RNA sequence: CAAGACGGACCAGAGCGAAAGCAUUUGCCAAGAAUGUUUUCAUUAAUCAAGAACGAAAGUCGGAGGUUCGAAGACGAUACCGUCGUAGUUCCGACCAUAAACGAUGCCGACCGGCGAUGCGGCGGCGUUAUUCCCAUGACCCGCCGGGCAGCUUCCGG
RNA sequence: AAAGUUGCUGCAGUUAAAAAGCUCGUAGUUGGAUCU
């Protein structure tokens, strides 16, 4: 039998806790598989049973509370286990271009925009899920999406405006 | 605020104020009478001693100098004066 | 209130302070109410000095009593808490009441059908009638107010200190403040006490009442 | 065998199991759920309306004032109680069942009381969960007249009582044991779980105190002897002159370091 | 295996320094603020013309080394971009003395609201921990004082 | 004179013109309390 486990970092205890009922339902009942988490180690272990159903579908699994430790929503990743073209997108803000101390707060603060208002916007605009980590950010979405956002995000923190990006990004949307 | 006697205040917040910042300025330190455990002599000891105070007769470390308050050894007996 | 050997504290009325939770406060202080408590204790919960409050009463009692006409006194609560409760105080002396959501202009817009000039004003919560107190600081108007311990003291002439976020003690307190001023004003003497019970006051939730009159 | 509400809100289809199925009007008409109601008229009409004598509920709602449960349960519970003990009387008599509820027992802990013990999903040391256990997993698990009671209020009223309370599965409850929220201010307990404020004194000062009742009608309840609960320290702060979403950014104390360039709304 | 580079995560509403600035271990050297003080001297002080010391980065003279990056430049596509890459980026010794060198906000002193967080030092105290540690000490908890970095709140006044 | 836009009386220097990159430092200016 294969078993997987997923860390838990202590900013995600109490949101795993809180939803765990939404979280072990959905493997338990669709993929058949057979799960736990233990807090001497603090990881979430996935393991195949004996009435699995598609064990190649596993790692998809794994996918789904993968997604929900890197601050993604239920949905999102549930969305992950049933859609199988959905990918992972990872990258800092300093590993394109070195911002220290308040370059990098004014460059996450224009990824978010007012009231997180930009970052909505280019996920309505490209059909992805983005959650920006302290300086990390992670993208949720199929390939040429993934592409799409990391352009916007990108351009973003070169310092382009929020207005410019949010138009050229509904232009290209509509291409 | 805007009423209490300046002149006349209640000795907890004459003790709780800084040393300097009192109506009258005064020291929170003291002098003590030690007793060595080995002996029966008094020694004055001030309680922010620096120096490693002897004894005068058996010739023991009475108090180690620290930060604030020196250390009295364990075994000997103090007593606050005045 | 001087000494007089007759309005002092009794056994009872500590007793009952103590059974309805008026002494306990809460979790804040602010810095104008510092005189009001005895003591903090390691709980968390600043307690309230329980002769401190009977001389507040004492005052805002002497204070009230000193209007002749008790038709132009306001008392106002927009809580729930104590709404019904500042009904049956205008049935203590028949000082006007004001309960529910307050309407804006009542004090400082003549041109309105409810247009009320009181002397003086009774408040169950300064946090929740900010409004009151503010249209009282713009026409000459003095202020009685039920003060917790978070409870700012703006325009707030007396401060009664005590719990008035739970049911029983501010109906307690009503029902005390109540009790005084009848005292005194000439309605009853002191030989015999109230025959108004306290819980009468109380205020009662529509789901405490919905399994009342089972138990009947 | 008395359903209560909660049995319907389960989808307990336990009509095979008792022919005694009795309830109140008022606690199958309250509920909102459609599919509850759509399954209400498919399911047999085996069950059968009434209402309990004024002095069986009177009798009810004192030892309810006794017990200490008294404002955590509702009048359809009220209803639910006076139903199932006036179905106790004219089926058994009533020399089994007892009063003057047994006074509580002091037992400490240094356990923390957000501590995840008998949680299924996790792992203390063994400890799995199986999707043949999901069915199992509904609460804590262990004769003509029973209760389908879900809620902790009616079962530890029924077991202090030393009625038998039965669950959605065959077997009855021998051990009951759940979280209530007790005051420090003015030590008066709430079972109520999603309250935050309390009921006398009215302050935000309920915490987290376990419970423990048994057939016996003997029950223990556990503090906790940490002083990490019981501190004033996050609790004062000067106040701006006058939903679940952002939840642990309430909890930190507001004295404290936050970023220079993120705000607090 | 070697060569030079650079010290991630920890790393913060943190600390130190006159500023520029400062983050691998250990050892040596001499400074330093705050604290504690019933020590010593007794006005020895505050501010700056002249004058002096240090002063990011780039740049200039000489020695050493050139890992990566890379002005100019050579190619390929379309000022943007890619491949290669010189000076430079690195160390030593002298020049240069300029920055959005910022709090776009002289220095010293006094008074004038509140709160609780934090760094350091001192003091007082129930108590828990070094598997109910058999007194002290370190780690926590509560409270106070002093100098700090830094927040929130206020019809102080402006 | 208006011009308190030359300010001793009597102006200003965060964002409008404007505080030296920082520290030391002679001249100059100012200097605790105390003696009928
Ligand atoms: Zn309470």
């Amino acid at each position: 039998e294969e078993t997987r486990k997923i860390p838990v970092p202590a900013n995600r205890y109490t949101p795993l806790k809180e939803n765990w009922m939404k979280i072990f339902t959905p493997i338990v009942e669709h993929l058949g598989l057979q799960i736990r988490f233990n807090l001497k180690s603090r990881n979430v272990e996935i393991r195949t049973c004996k009435e699995t159903k598609d064990v190649s579908a596993l790692t998809k699994a794994a996918d789904f509370v993968k997604a929900f430790i890197l601050g993604f929503q239920v949905e999102d990743a549930l969305a992950l286990i049933r859609l199988d073209d959905l990918f992972l997108e990872s990258f800092e803000i300093t590993d394109v271009k070195p911002l220290k101390g308040d370059h990098l707060s004014r460059a996450i603060g224009r990824i978010a925009g007012k009231g997180g208002k930009t970052k909505f916007t280019i996920e309505n605009v490209t059909r992805t899920r983005i959650v920006l980590a302290d300086v990390k950010v992670h993208i949720l979405g199929s390939f040429q999406n993934i592409k799409m956002a990391r352009t916007a995000i990108c351009n973003l923190i070169l310092g382009n405006p929020p207005s410019k990006v949010y138009g050229n990004i509904r232009a290209v949307a509509s291409r | 605020p805007l009423a209490k006697d300046l002149l006349h205040p209640s000795p907890e917040e004459e003790k709780r104020k800084h040393k300097k910042k009192r109506l009258v300025q005064s020291p929170n330190s003291y002098f003590m009478d030690v007793k060595c455990p080995g002996c029966y002599k008094i020694t004055t000891v001030f309680s922010h001693a620096q120096t490693v105070v002897l004894c005068v007769g058996c010739s023991t470390v009475l108090c180690q100098p620290t930060g604030g308050k020196a250390r009295l050894t364990e075994g000997c007996s103090f007593r606050r004066k005045q | 209130s001087g000494a007089l050997d007759v309005l002092q504290m009794k056994e009872e009325d500590v007793l009952k302070f103590l059974a309805a939770g008026t002494h306990l406060g809460g979790t804040n202080l602010d810095f104008q109410m510092e005189q009001y408590i005895y003591k903090r204790k390691s709980d968390g919960i600043y307690i309230i000095n329980l002769k401190r409050t009977w001389e507040k009463l004492l005052l805002a009692a002497r204070a009230i009593v000193a209007i002749e006409n008790p038709a132009d006194v306001s008392v106002i609560s927009s809580r729930n808490t104590g709404q019904r409760a500042v009904l049956k105080f205008a049935a203590a002396t028949g000082a006007t009441p004001i309960a529910g959501r307050f309407t804006p202009g009542t004090f400082t817009n003549q041109i309105q059908a409810a247009f009320r000039e009181p002397r003086l004003l009774v408040v169950t919560d300064p946090r929740a009638d900010h409004q009151p107190l503010t249209e009282a600081s713009y026409v000459n108007l003095p202020t009685i107010a039920l003060c917790n311990t978070d409870s700012p003291l703006r325009y707030v002439d007396i401060a009664i200190p005590c719990n008035n976020k739970g049911a029983h003690s501010v109906g307690l307190m009503w029902w005390m403040l109540a009790r005084e001023v009848l005292r005194m004003r000439g309605t009853i003497s002191r030989e015999h006490p109230w025959e108004v019970m306290p819980d009468l006051y109380f205020y009662r939730d529509p789901e405490e009442i919905e399994k009342e009159e089972q138990a009947a | 065998v008395v359903a209560d509400a909660g049995a319907f809100l389960r989808h307990a289809a336990l009509q095979d199991i008792g022919k005694n199925i009795y309830t109140i009007r008022e606690v199958v008409t309250e509920i909102r759920d459609k599919a509850t109601r759509r399954r209400l008229a498919v399911l047999p009409y085996e069950l059968r309306f009434k209402e309990p004598l004024p002095e069986y509920v009177r009798l009810v709602t004192e030892f309810s004032k006794k017990t200490g449960d008294y404002p955590s349960l509702s009048a359809t519970d009220i209803q639910v109680l006076a139903l199932t003990y006036q179905l106790e009387a004219e089926f058994v008599g009533v020399s089994h069942l007892k009063q003057e509820p047994q006074k509580v027992k002091v037992s400490s802990s240094i356990q923390h009381p957000e501590t995840p013990l008998h949680i299924s999903g996790f792992h203390l040391p063994g400890g799995w969960i199986t999707p043949s256990n999901i069915k199992q997993i509904q609460q804590e698990l262990e004769v003509r007249v029973g209760c389908l009671t879900t809620d902790f209020a009616m079962q530890n009223v029924l077991l202090q009582m030393g009625l038998h309370v039965l669950a959605v599965n065959g077997m009855l409850i021998r051990e009951a044991r759940s979280y209530i929220l007790r005051c420090h201010g003015c030590f008066k307990t709430t079972s109520d779980m999603s309250r935050v404020f309390c009921s006398h004194c009215g302050n935000k000062t309920l915490k987290k105190v376990s419970v423990t009742v048994s057939d016996d009608g003997t029950l223990h309840m556990h503090f906790s002897r940490n002083p990490k609960v019981l501190n004033p320290r996050g609790l004062r702060y000067s106040l701006p002159t006058p939903s679940t979403l952002g939840a642990g950014r309430r909890r930190l104390n507001p004295n404290a370091s936050r970023k220079k360039f993120v705000k607090k709304r």
